[PDB]
RNA sequence: AGGGCGAAGCCAGAGGAAACUCUGGUGGAGGUCCGUAGCGGUCCUGACGUGCAAAUCGGUCGUCCGACCUGGGUAUAGGGG
RNA sequence: CGUUGCCCUCGGCCGAUCGAAAGGGAGUCGGGUUCAGAUCCCCGAAUCCGGAGUGGCGGAGAUGGGCGCCGCGAGGCGUCCAGUGCGGUAACGCGACCGAUCCCGGAGAAGCCGGCGGGAGCCCCGGGGAGAGUUCUCUUUUCUUUGUGAAGGGCAGGGCGCCCUGGAAUGGGUUCGCCCCGAGAGAGGGGCCCGUGCCUUGGAAAGCGUCGCGGUUCCGGCGGCGUCCGGUGAGCUCUCGCUGGCCCUUGAAAAUCCGGGGGAGAGGGUGUAAAUCUCGCGCCGGGCCGUACCCAUAUCCGCAGCAGGUCUCCAAGGUGAACAGCCUCUGGCAUGUUGGAACAAUGUAGGUAAGGGAAGUCGGCAAGCCGGAUCCGUAACUUCGGGAUAAGGAUUGGCUCUAAGGGCUGGGUCGGUCGCGGCCGGCGCCUAGCAGCCGACUUAGAACUGGUGCGGACCAGGGGAAUCCGACUGUUUAAUUAAAACA
C-alpha cells in the first residue's frame, strides 16, 4: 500500500462506476493482466492474448483457456472427470 | 475538374465552339431577324448541362 | 525557408504518397517520392516469429527481377524454412520412423509369439 | 603560415581623390589585433606602403574581409563612398575602383 | 553509370559494336574518359596526365573521341 | 499543440522475529483535468433584424484519445426509411 | 519446325460481370525551355515490362581422372569411365547453376497509444570566403549567399527472437521503463537485413554567387575567380527501428510476385548437348483517355465578386510551456462594392470614473475581481480514488557575482633492438585517479540597484456555505427549448 490504500490497479477509473463494480473489477483486472507460467518450458511469460486465448512468448503455445484466467475452475474439474471416465471405459 | 472523361471532354468543346457571336454578314441576308445570338453562355452566370 | 509542394495530384499523406527531402543539383529541396519498405519472408514453420536470413526484404514484384541466389539460401528447405526448424524437422523425421521401426518389430515378435 | 592580403588603390591615388599615407596611417591606427586598437597587438601585423599598393602581411590568424570593412569606414570618412567601390580582384587582394 | 579500373578494360568497352562518343575529361588531377554505350556511360579514371594522353591514341577506328571543353 | 494530476508494475533504503509496513525514486494508467486546431453552440435574451446571411457576426462559452472529428464509396424510400 | 484437324491423357473450385483519380498495384530522375505546357517539350543520365524465332554475342553447364602407347621433356594419339556448379564447423556465401502436373509456404497483408534510439530537412552557434547595408560616435559589423537527382559500387550507422566456442549462485547481464539466462547468461569470435547517411561513378561539362568582357542589334554569347571548415541539441518536421500498454474492440480482400517439397521427364556421348526462376552484355516495342487555370473574404455551392459553407500537403526568427497571443523575414496584399468635409443628438464597439458598494434588477444580467510561475499552506465531506489551482499566504524586474550539475583524449615512461613509428622484455600500473581539450543548458544562493516597479504588453480560474435534479463521460429539437429530457 505504497500509494493506494485500496484501489491498486482499479485507481486508474478515479471515482468513476462504483465502488462495488470497482472492487469487482480488481479481481478480474489482476488476473487477467497477470503473467503466468507456461507449463510447456516453465517460464513466466503465458500472458492473455485476446479473450480465452493466452500465449506463451517464449514457448509460442498459444492455449485456449479461460477469458480472465488462463485456467477456469470448470475446465479443470471437466479436465480430471473425463479422465476418470476415459480409464473407465478401456481399463 | 483536370480529371475529365472523354464524353466529358467532347461534350465542354461543343459547348465551347456553341458560344461564339453571330457572324455580321448574316446580318445582310435577305430575309433576316436575327440581330444577336441570344444564345450565349458565361460560365459565371448559367452552368451547363451538368 | 523553402516550403514544398507534392509533385503528383495525390494531395492526402496515404500509404502510397509518402515521400522525403531530396537536395538536388540545382540546390532546391524537392520531394522524392519513397518505395515502400519490403519484408523479408517468414518461415513455414509457422512459429519461430523472426523473419528469415539472406534473403532481400524487397517488395515482392520486384523478386521477379532479382537473381536466384538474393531470393533464397542454399540448404534444403532454402528460403522457404529457418534452419532451427529443419534440423528439428530432420531428426523428428528420423526418430520417429525409428520408432515406427521398433514398434514393427514389437509387432512381429507378437505374431511369432502367438 | 603567413598571410599576406594587398588592397590596392592605384587609379584613386592617380587622380588624386585620396592619399595612400594618411591611410596606411588609419589602418595603422585601426587594425585591431584581439581586441586591442593601436600598436598592431605588437609586432604581429605589418602594413606597407607601395605608393598605390598597400600590403598587410600577418602571422596570426587574420580575416581578409576585415580589410574591406577599415576601407569602407576610412572611404565613408572621407566622403568617397559614393564613387569608390572595393572589389575584390583577386583572392588575397582588394581593388578600388569607381562605377 | 559505370566506372573502371583497368585501361584495358575501358579500351574492351571502347572497342564494341554499340558504343560512339569516347568524350575526355581533363579535371585537372584526375583526366576521365567517358565512353557511352548502348546502356552504360563508362568512365575510368587516369590519375596520370602523360598516361592518359598515351591512351588518347590507342582508341581504335575513328571514334568520336569528343574531347570536352 | 503545450501543460496538470500521477493508477498498476519496478528499484533502493529503513523497520519488522514473521506478516508485511513505511520513506525516497522510477513508471506513465485514464470514455482523467486545464487548453490549442478540430468539433460544437451556453449567456449577453449583445450585433444584425427590407441583414453579409431565407439563421449570419462579436465576445463569452462546452468539448478536445473517445460512445472523438472528418473526405470518398456503399446500404436503407414515403404509412416507407 | 511451325500451324491446325481428329483420337487418347489430365484438370476441383466457386462464379459471368461491375465496384476505389485517398485501399492494393512493376517501372523516372537532374538541368534547361514558354506570353500560357512541362517528372509529359530539349539536353543528359536512368529504368521496368513484353518480345528476341533462325537464337545477336560472350560466360556458366565443362571440359577432369584413368589406363595404354609414342616423345629427352612440354606434350601427341588409342582406348576406358566420371561430369544437371562450388565454398564454409555453422549462421550462411559465391555471377549463372535442368526440370512438368502436384503439393506447402511466404510476400501483397494490417488497430490505436506510449517511451526510447538512429537517419535526414529546417533552426542554432563558431569561424573561412563573395557581394551588402551601417559608419555623427561605436561596431574584425550586421544582412544575403555559400550545391549535387535517380540507378549502381564501396563504406559508416542502425537492427537481429542467427551461428560457433563455452559453461554462469558470491548469481550475472542490462533498459529512461524493462527485459534475458542450463530451453545456454556474461566473454570472445563470426553470419544476415536495412543502409533514405557519407565517398564515388553520375559530375562540373551542368546549377548557383560574384567580378569581367563580346554584341547599335540578333544573341540562351563567352571568360575569370568561388562554391570552405568545424560544433551543437527533451530543438521542431518526416522517417527507419526497438520496445512496452489497451481491448467482452484483436484492427480488409483480391489481382499480382516469389521461395521451398517433390522428382514425371529432357540432354550429349568425351567435345559437345539439352539447360540457364541467366550472369554479363546486344536488338525491337509500349497503344488508348486525362494533363490549361481557379481551388476561395472574386473562377465551386448558397439567385450575386454574399462576413455562410466546402477534403488535404508544405510550414522560417523573437518572446514563451506552447502550432497561445504579440512583433518580425521569405512570399503576399491594398483594408474587403467608393471618396471628400465636419465631429451634433440618438446609437454599435471600446475605455475611465470621487464617496458608497448590489441600496439596481424577476434575478449580480452586464462588467469587475481572480489569473502565469516558484515557495509555503490546504477544510468539510468521501465510493479512500478524490475534493484540490480547495481556501489562505509570500515572492517575481534590472544589474554584478557564486555554487551545483557533462563529454572527449592522454601513462604500457626503463632497457633492447627494428624502421617521430613499430616489435620484444622488464618495471609502472593514476586501479582514491590526475592532466589537457571541448560543449549545451538549467536550478539554487548572494551583493548592489530603481519614485515598491517587476507574470509591467501579450497570455491568464473570482472564491466560499448550502439545498433540488440527474451518478458520471456521451446524446438531443439544422432555424426560439441543452435540460432535470434520451443514452
Ligand atoms: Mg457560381
Ligand atoms: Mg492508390
Ligand atoms: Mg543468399
Ligand atoms: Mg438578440
Ligand atoms: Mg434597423
Ligand atoms: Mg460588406
Ligand atoms: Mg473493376
Ligand atoms: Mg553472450
Ligand atoms: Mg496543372
Ligand atoms: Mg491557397
Ligand atoms: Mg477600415
Ligand atoms: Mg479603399
Ligand atoms: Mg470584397
Ligand atoms: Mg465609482
Ligand atoms: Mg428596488
Ligand atoms: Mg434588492
Ligand atoms: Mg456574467
Ligand atoms: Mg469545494
Ligand atoms: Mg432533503
Ligand atoms: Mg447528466
Ligand atoms: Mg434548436
Ligand atoms: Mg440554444
Ligand atoms: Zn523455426
Amino acid at each position: 500500500a505504497k500509494r493506494t490504500k485500496k484501489v491498486g490497479i482499479v485507481g486508474k477509473y478515479g471515482t468513476r462506476y462504483g465502488a462495488s463494480l470497482r472492487k469487482m473489477v480488481k479481481k478480474i483486472e489482476i488476473s487477467q493482466h497477470a503473467k503466468y507460467t507456461c507449463s510447456f518450458c516453465g517460464k513466466t511469460k503465458m500472458k492473455r492474448r485476446a479473450v480465452g486465448i493466452w500465449h506463451c512468448g517464449s514457448c509460442m503455445k498459444t492455449v485456449a483457456g479461460g477469458a480472465w484466467t488462463y485456467n477456469t475452475t470448470s475446465a479443470v474439474t471437466v479436465k480430471s472427470a473425463i479422465r476418470r471416465l476415459k480409464e473407465l471405459k478401456d481399463q | 475538374s483536370s480529371h475529365k472523361t472523354f464524353r466529358i471532354k467532347r461534350f465542354l468543346a461543343k459547348k465551347q465552339k456553341q458560344n461564339r457571336p453571330i457572324p455580321q454578314w448574316i446580318r445582310m441576308k435577305t430575309g433576316n431577324k436575327i440581330r444577336y445570338n441570344s444564345k450565349r453562355r458565361h460560365w459565371r452566370r448559367t452552368k451547363l448541362g451538368l | 525557408v523553402q516550403r514544398l509542394t507534392y509533385r503528383r495530384r495525390l494531395s492526402y499523406n496515404t500509404a502510397s504518397n509518402k515521400t522525403r527531402l531530396s537536395r538536388t543539383p540545382g540546390n532546391r529541396i524537392v520531394y522524392l517520392y519513397t518505395k515502400k519498405v519490403g519484408k523479408a519472408p517468414k518461415s513455414a514453420c509457422g512459429v519461430c516469429p523472426g523473419r528469415l536470413r539472406g534473403v532481400r526484404a524487397v517488395r515482392p514484384k520486384v523478386l521477379m527481377r532479382l537473381s536466384k541466389t538474393k531470393k533464397h539460401v542454399s540448404r534444403a528447405y532454402g528460403g522457404s524454412m529457418c534452419a532451427k526448424c529443419v534440423r528439428d524437422r530432420i531428426k523428428r523425421a528420423f526418430l520417429i520412423e525409428e520408432q515406427k521401426i521398433v514398434v514393427k518389430v514389437l509387432k512381429a515378435q507378437a505374431q511369432s509369439q502367438k | 603560415q603567413v598571410l599576406k592580403f594587398t588592397l590596392d588603390c592605384t587609379h584613386p591615388v592617380e587622380d588624386g581623390i585620396m592619399d595612400a599615407a594618411n591611410f596606411e596611417q588609419f589602418l595603422q591606427e585601426r587594425i585591431k589585433v584581439n581586441g586591442k586598437a593601436g600598436n598592431l597587438g605588437g609586432g604581429v601585423v605589418t602594413i606597407e606602403r607601395s605608393k598605390s599598393k598597400i600590403t598587410v602581411t600577418s602571422e596570426v590568424p587574420f580575416s581578409k574581409r576585415y580589410l574591406k570593412y577599415l576601407t569602407k569606414k576610412y572611404l565613408k570618412k572621407n566622403n568617397l563612398r559614393d564613387w569608390l567601390r572595393v572589389v575584390a580582384n583577386s583572392k588575397e587582394s582588394y581593388e578600388l575602383r569607381y562605377f | 553509370p559505370r566506372k573502371i579500373e583497368e585501361i584495358k578494360d575501358f579500351l574492351l568497352t571502347a572497342r564494341r559494336k554499340d558504343a560512339k562518343s569516347v568524350k575526355i575529361k581533363k579535371n585537372k588531377d584526375n583526366v576521365k574518359f567517358k565512353v557511352r554505350c548502348s546502356r552504360y556511360l563508362y568512365t575510368l579514371v587516369i590519375t596520370d596526365k602523360e598516361k592518359a594522353e598515351k591512351l588518347k591514341q590507342s582508341l581504335p577506328p575513328g571514334l568520336a573521341v569528343k574531347e570536352l571543353k
